[PDB]
């Protein structure tokens, strides 16, 4: 009888106590939903360690021995437990000696180590226990065989396998991850967390393993094998890779081919004179493709650069779980040019993409639910009914408000040089002082990174002379402003700011220098900077300050996108009542997702995964008997301390330059976006700006500025047409034998009659005079049409 | 520190600002050990003095915890012809604390004496007794001619610190051989050093169970389970120590530590600085900065009436202004310096003049003049073409 | 003004501090006996004066690394600042430009090319209003029922009067359908006032 | 591919690049600046 | 004519080499007696192969 053991059997690795942390440790672990045999007396095999559960409450079982022999011949461990007491002996010729309803989990493992576990069970249950620590007997015994004393109990079999354990805030272990189990928690070991986001992760290498190895001498020699990744030696040099027949012509007295970059490609065998081809067998990346977490627990898995007929070979997937065989085959592969994908079911469909493949190729969670893969479609199609004499002219518009977010400036992170590489060390600092001045070098370069980013910061939002305040009046013509406007009942910041704000959330020598500017005073720079927008226009940013009413100055705004102020002046409830359903959905999208400012989240990610690289490179021995400076001078001489505080030194040092070179390139980066925001802000903000999508998609009106951390906000206000009609038109009207053209708008037909019109907005007029312009004879122009003009 | 500017700088004259000059550190003032207290004799006598030794093949071995070694007899002792440790001083012993201790005993021949070291092979060294590659221990090795069988081959080499049974430099040595244990485990087997008293709330030199380090002990509240001796934070570094002689978990922080920064106008303009300590407290900075081992003009920058505490850390010889003005050298959260009636003052900087605009919806400012302006722009372009020629260099 | 190009003297300084950085480097020991390629070999034999010339290799390889990736960073820098150089002489210099605050501060009329070293400077001319006056301002006029707009400006009016100014600069003009231009009518527009158009 | 080397295909194949250029070509002629706008 | 599409090339061939040199510099001893590490291996004791 065989039970699932479900994902129980789990101790403490060592004496260390941890809190809140994720540790990963490489132990003999049982493993994950595992069988393990039910008894319902045997004698059985120890291997490497023991799992022993009992479901008891009338204490059958009472002890243990463990031997090899078991009689005679050799020592065996007895273990007995009556009453209070329990005994443990190796015995005469006893060589130690030691006095000290129900589920009961014990590991024994060889130094013997004894944990425990005891619990109270209402079939082995469905839980997380871990087990403490509890019986160290200094034996030095090999032991490859064991037995029970006693009527039902539980025996499985450790392993050597890697686990994530998971810490609570009172250091009791709550969960774990079997790094084993399946590419799910492989992803998960990965990442070094038990929540996993949607995309792909490379996760794993792929190499195919040699099956033979062959040896070829000249006149003890094996014989030749092909299409096999084998081990050869040819005459004294060695290789792994297939061996297949070749068309290569050599000379009689070449016995190697070499391609451009010094490798062998081609090799003539000593016994014959033929050419063998050398071709690495297969290798690449094995990478998971995921939904959320908390989505779904399916994934798929994507072997770059393999044959799709070839990977349960050589992935050695006999020797994997059967949890990870099941995304071997199942007639589920599809080959593409990336790889082999298999688990994911292929799509004759074409939709967005949402997990990028390669070759054109997306994978998504879509319909029961399961991963597809397909062909990225570009968008949908379209054809424009396109002749000589139709135009489409819109008859109405639409006020859209849309989002741009950019970063701007970094944390300010100073490392100290000397207390990272050789802290609280006086032997270190005088062989520190033997490599120059690398170290004044780091120091300076990161001095100029910090600096640097308060003038990112300085030069993107410092752009306005005074500080500028909203009348108490907000009479501001139908539009509401108040989501953006400063809110002073509470960081004076708008809603939106604050917003903004909650969506994004010291020893070994590092420090972090504070900004110049406090998110107080970016406020206030913002403030005055929307206030000097909305009383103003773009006067505040030409000079002096000069009111105006807000509806005069969207007038103006429309007359500079190339409408007429009438339709402003006759659609301005619609439009007003536009704009505050714009800023409502842009409040509603702000506070439901949290995807929108992913551009600093990465920054933020980027610099804290690099702080951490930095840290944990002080655990690295680089060669050195020991990682820690105080235990290598405790231990070792000065003739000796000197190479192993050499090799520290060493590996230090190239540490920090590695960090000081990517924080500087990151820099360049994160500067040149902060001269964008910059240049974005003093064209879309203080001005109107006529580049095409440089301030959003439509006929820019204006834009709004928002603070975020290490960022700034563009809520960009724009004109786009909504609905079209079909319309006949002329390049010119002939009237008296003159051809006419209109000054500003083109020629329309109802189908009687001709009007001239504004190209962004269906406004017919009578022809006239004073509409249209006189140019030449009705002879040149080729489709003019001829009809009257009013005088 | 204006001199100390001028050194750091390698220059007569210091340009306006502010400058990095050097760190702060606050140094140990008590140093505890703390052993346990075992007065059981570690037993050697019947390791060294041991009448009868086994044969080479067939080597004893005897395995040491609970007790205090006493390394300093055996290395002063002159009865012994060789001694040679690899992982560990000699002289370290005395001081060192470890877990378990392995004495391993056997006799070979002086030829095969130079062979018990790691990475040798030989016909004992291969086939008879290895040692693993980073062993860690001492070897000591006596000749006994005075004083009173190899192995042929085998199938393979033996794996190191395995014992297989099956089946002028001729004198005969006596070998010794002590491995001490590494791994992480609570010490054991200490050696013969007096313990301490505790201190706490100093910045101490701590030394528990030869966990040597430097800092601040304070009792914590950490739920410490009976098995655990010692506790790592989230970048695997030491936070709690349980104590050898009482149940008692302390926790460890670092003596305090930061930036020096010197706040100063040209030296053509005054020769007065201010001092900025980086992410510290103005309690604690005379204490560390020791004042009274510096001259008497650092004494000036320690203490006194004008000290400003702020966001960038303490500032030492400014005076805070409750206006605001223009910034002049930056110090960081919205604070800035700058040398005015003359004096180092401190103040929150200005952003601007404050104004607000007569807005209304009948009513527009029209210009009826202007002014035509000229300014100028400065760009870089290029730089010096400089090629070095790296085989020369 | 002696600080008035700080911008090209910090390139030169930044660039000869390097140099001095990489020239100094050659007199550090980096673990061997000595920083001279000469003494070392004069005073030890080849197997350990090729110990002590491989470790002043690593550490003089090594500066030369840490140089070389500084200058081309700087040199990537500096091809930014050109390459925007580059832009402002096609834009501000050889034409005019609408783009708010890319030729100085105003309203850009034109600018002016110099050199200086390593550098080009750019004196912008632009257009500043300096003294303004208040007015009172409605969106259109009523006239007969219908509503006049400015072809090209705003309306103000001095207290008793209704006249046409355009927008950077006061200059009154009588309200004809000259200046003005009909549209819609009366009932519309929010604001809307009466006056007369003249014909 | 030798020694650890590999070469991840482009996410947009050359097909798909002319589409977009088609696309970009077609309204351009068909539309001018209305299709961008 | 043959120089108009430089600036693409200039690229290719700047990866190319890129690439050729990253792959030529295994053959080098950096040091060592020799560049193949099956050769030191089978040639060399532990003490001196590490
Ligand atoms: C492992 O356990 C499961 C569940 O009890 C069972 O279905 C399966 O047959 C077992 N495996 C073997 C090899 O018996
Ligand atoms: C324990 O003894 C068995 C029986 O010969 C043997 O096969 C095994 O290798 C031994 N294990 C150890 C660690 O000595
Ligand atoms: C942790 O300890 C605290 C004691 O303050 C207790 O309230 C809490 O329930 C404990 N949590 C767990 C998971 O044991
Ligand atoms: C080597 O010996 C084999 C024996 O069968 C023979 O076939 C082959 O031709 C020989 N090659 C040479 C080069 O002598
Ligand atoms: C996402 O997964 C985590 C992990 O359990 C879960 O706590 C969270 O509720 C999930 N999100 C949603 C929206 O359910
Ligand atoms: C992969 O293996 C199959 C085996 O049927 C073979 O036909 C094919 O040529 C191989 N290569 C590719 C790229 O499919
Ligand atoms: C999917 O499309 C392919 C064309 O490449 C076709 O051969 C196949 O039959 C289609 N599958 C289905 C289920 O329609
Ligand atoms: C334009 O669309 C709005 C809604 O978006 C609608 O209320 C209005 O009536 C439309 N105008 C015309 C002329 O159709
Ligand atoms: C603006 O919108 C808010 C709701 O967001 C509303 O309470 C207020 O009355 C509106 N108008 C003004 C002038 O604030
Ligand atoms: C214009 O006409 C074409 C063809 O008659 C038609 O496809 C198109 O939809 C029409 N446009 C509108 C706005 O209806
Ligand atoms: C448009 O083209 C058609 C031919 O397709 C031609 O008959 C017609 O005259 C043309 N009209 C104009 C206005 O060019
Ligand atoms: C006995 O052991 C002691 C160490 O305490 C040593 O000094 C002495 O030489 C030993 N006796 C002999 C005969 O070696
Ligand atoms: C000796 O150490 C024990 C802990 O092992 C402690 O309880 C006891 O108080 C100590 N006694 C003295 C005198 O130090
Ligand atoms: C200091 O400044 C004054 C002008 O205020 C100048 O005359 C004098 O030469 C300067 N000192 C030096 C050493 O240059
Ligand atoms: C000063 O000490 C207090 C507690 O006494 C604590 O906030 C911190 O350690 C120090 N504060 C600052 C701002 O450095
Ligand atoms: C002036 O400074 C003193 C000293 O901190 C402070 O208590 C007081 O509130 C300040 N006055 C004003 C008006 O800020
Ligand atoms: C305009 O300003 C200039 C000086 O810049 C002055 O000479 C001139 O009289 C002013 N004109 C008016 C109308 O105020
Ligand atoms: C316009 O009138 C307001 C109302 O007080 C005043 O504040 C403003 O200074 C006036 N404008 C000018 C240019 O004087
Ligand atoms: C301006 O607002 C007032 C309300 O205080 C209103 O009576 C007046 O008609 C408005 N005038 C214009 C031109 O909007």
């Amino acid at each position: 009888a065989y039970t699932n053991s479900f994902t129980r059997g789990v101790y403490y690795p060592d004496k260390v106590f941890r809190s809140s942390v994720l540790h990963s440790t490489q132990d003999l672990f049982l493993p994950f939903f595992s069988n393990v045999t039910w008894f319902h007396n045997p004698v059985l095999p120890f291997n490497d360690g023991v799992y022993f559960a009992s479901t008891e409450k009338s204490n059958i079982i009472r002890g243990w021995i463990f031997g090899t022999t078991l009689d005679s011949k050799t020592q065996s461990l007895l273990i007995v437990n009556n009453a209070t007491n329990v005994v443990i002996k190796v015995c005469n010729n006893c060589t130690f000696e030691y006095v000290s309803k129900n589920l009961r989990e014990f590991v024994f493992k060889n130094y013997f180590k004894i944990y425990s576990k005891h619990t109270p069970i209402n079939d082995l249950p469905q839980g997380f226990s871990a087990l403490e620590p509890l019986v160290d007997l200094p034996i030095g015994i090999n032991i490859t065989r064991f037995q029970t004393l006693l009527a039902a109990y539980y025996v499985g079999y450790l392993q050597p396998r890697t686990f994530l354990l998971k810490y609570n805030e009172n250091g009791t272990i709550t969960d774990a991850v079997d790094c084993a189990l399946d590419p799910l928690s492989e992803t998960k070991c990965t990442l070094k967390s038990f929540t996993v986001e949607k995309g792909i992760y490379q996760t794993s290498n792929f190499r195919v393993q040699p099956t033979e190895s062959i040896v070829r001498f000249p006149n003890k020699s094996t014989n030749l094998v092909k299409n096999k990744c084998v081990n050869f030696n040819f005459n004294g040099l060695t290789g792994t890779g297939v061996l297949t027949e070749s068309n290569k012509k050599f000379l009689p007295f070449q016995q190697f081919g070499r391609d451009i970059a010094d490798t062998t490609d081609a090799v003539r065998d000593p016994q014959t004179l033929e050419i063998l081809d050398i071709t690495p067998c297969s290798f690449g990346g094995v990478s998971v493709i995921t939904p959320g977490t908390n989505t779904s627990n399916e994934v798929a898995v994507l072997y770059q650069d393999v044959n799709c007929t070839e990977v349960p070979v050589a992935i050695h997937a006999d020797q994997l779980t059967p949890t990870w065989r099941v995304y071997s085959t199942g007639s589920n592969v599809f080959q593409t040019r990336a790889g082999c994908l298999i688990g994911a079911e292929h799509v004759n469909n074409s939709y967005e993409c949402d997990i990028p493949i390669g070759a054109g190729i997306c994978a998504s969670y879509q319909t029961s639910q399961s991963i597809i893969a397909y062909t990225m479609s570009l968008g949908a199609e379209n054809s424009v009914a396109y002749s000589n004499n139709s135009i489409a002219i819109p008859t109405n518009f639409t006020i859209s408000v849309t989002t741009e977010i950019l970063p701007v400036s970094m944390t300010k992170t100073s490392v100290d040089c000397t207390m990272y590489i050789c802290g609280d060390s006086t032997e270190c600092s005088n062989l520190l002082l033997q490599y120059g001045s690398f170290c004044t070098q780091l120091n300076r370069a990161l001095t100029g990174i910090a600096v640097e980013q308060d003038k990112n910061t300085q030069e993107v939002f410092a752009q306005v002379k005074q500080i500028y305040k909203t009348p108490p009046i907000k009479d501001f013509g139908g539009f509401n402003f108040s989501q953006i406007l400063p809110d002073p009942s509470k960081s004076k910041r708008s809603f939106i700011e604050d917003l903004l704000f909650n969506k994004v959330t010291k020893f070994n020598g590092l420090t972090v220098l504070p900004p110049l500017l406090t998110d107080e005073m970016i406020a206030q720079y913002t403030s005055a900077l929307l206030a000097g927008t909305i009383t103003s226009g773009w006067t505040f940013g030409a000079g002096a300050a000069l009111q105006i009413p807000f509806a005069m100055q969207m007038a103006y705004r429309f007359n500079g996108i190339g409408v007429t102020q009438n339709v402003l002046y006759e659609n301005q409830k619609l439009i007003a009542n536009q704009f505050n359903s714009a800023i409502g959905k842009i409040q509603d999208s702000l506070s439901s997702t949290a995807s929108a400012l992913g551009k600093l989240q990465d920054v933020v990610n980027q610099n804290a995964q690099a702080l951490n690289t930095l840290v944990k490179q002080l655990s690295s021995n680089f060669g050195a008997i020991s990682s820690v400076l105080n235990d290598i001078l405790s231990r070792l001489d000065p003739p000796e301390a000197e190479v192993q505080i050499d090799r520290l030194i060493t590996g230090r040092l190239q540490s920090l330059q590695t960090y000081v070179t990517q924080q500087l390139i990151r820099a360049a980066e994160i500067r040149a976006s902060a001269n964008l925001a910059a240049t974005k802000m003093s064209e879309c903000v203080l001005g109107q700006s006529k580049r095409v999508d440089f301030c959003g998609k439509g006929y820019h009106l204006m834009s709004f500025p928002q603070s975020a951390p290490h960022g700034v906000v563009f809520l960009h206000v724009t004109y786009v047409p909504a609905q079209e009609k079909n319309f006949t038109t002329a390049p010119a009207i002939c009237h008296d034998g003159k051809a006419h053209f209109p000054r500003e708008g083109v020629f329309v037909s109802n189908g009687t009659h001709w009007f001239v019109t504004q190209r962004n907005f269906y406004e017919p007029q009578i022809i006239t005079t004073d509409n249209t312009f006189v140019s030449g004879n009705c002879d040149v122009v080729i489709g003019i049409v001829n009809n009257t003009v009013y005088d | 520190p204006l001199s100390e500017t001028k050194c750091t700088l390698k220059s007569f004259t210091v340009e306006k600002g502010i400058y990095q000059t050097s760190n702060f550190r606050v140094q140990p003032t008590e140093s505890i050990v703390r052993f346990p207290n075992i007065t059981n004799l570690c037993p050697f006598g019947e390791v060294f003095n041991a009448t009868r030794f086994a044969s080479v093949y067939a080597w004893n071995r005897k395995r040491i915890s609970n007790c205090v070694a006493d390394y300093s007899v055996l290395y002063n002792s002159a009865s012994f012809s060789t001694f040679k440790c690899y992982g560990v001083s000699p002289t370290k012993l005395n001081d060192l604390c470890f877990t378990n201790v392995y004495a391993d005993s056997f006799v070979i021949r002086g030829d095969e004496v130079r062979q018990i070291a790691p990475g040798q092979t030989g016909k004992i060294a291969d086939y008879n007794y290895k040692l693993p590659d980073d062993f860690t221990g001492c070897v000591i090795a006596w000749n006994s001619n005075n004083l009173d069988l190899y192995r042929l081959f085998r199938k393979s080499n033996l794996k190191p610190f395995e014992r297989d049974i099956s089946t002028v430099g001729y004198q005969p040595y006596r070998v010794v051989v002590l491995s001490f244990e590494l791994l992480h485990a609570p010490a054991t087997v200490c050696g013969p050093k007096k313990s301490t008293n505790l201190v706490k709330n100093k910045c101490v030199n701590f030394n528990f169970n030869g966990l040597t380090g430097t800092g601040v002990l304070t009792e914590s509240n950490k739920k410490f389970l009976p098995f655990q001796q010692f506790g790592r934070d989230i970048a695997d570094t030491t936070d709690a120590v349980r104590d050898p002689q009482t149940l008692e978990i302390l926790d460890i922080t670092p003596c305090s530590f930061g930036g020096v920064s010197v706040i100063t106008p040209g030296t053509n303009t005054s020769n007065e600085v201010a001092v900025l300590y980086q992410d510290v407290n103005c309690t604690e900075v005379p204490v560390a900065i020791h004042a009274d081992q510096l001259t008497p003009t650092w004494r000036v920058y320690s203490t006194g009436s004008n000290v400003f505490q702020t966001r960038a850390g303490c500032l030492i010889g400014a005076e805070h202004v409750n206006n605001s003005y223009e910034c002049d050298i930056p110090i960081g959260a919205g604070i800035c310096a700058s040398y005015q009636t003359q004096s180092i003052i401190a103040y929150t900087m200005s952003l601007g003049a404050e104004n607000s605009v007569a807005y209304s919806n009948n009513s527009i400012a029209i210009p009826t003049n202007f002014t035509i302006s000229v300014t100028t722009e400065i760009l870089p372009v290029s730089m010096t073409k400089t090629s070095v020629d790296c085989t020369m260099y």
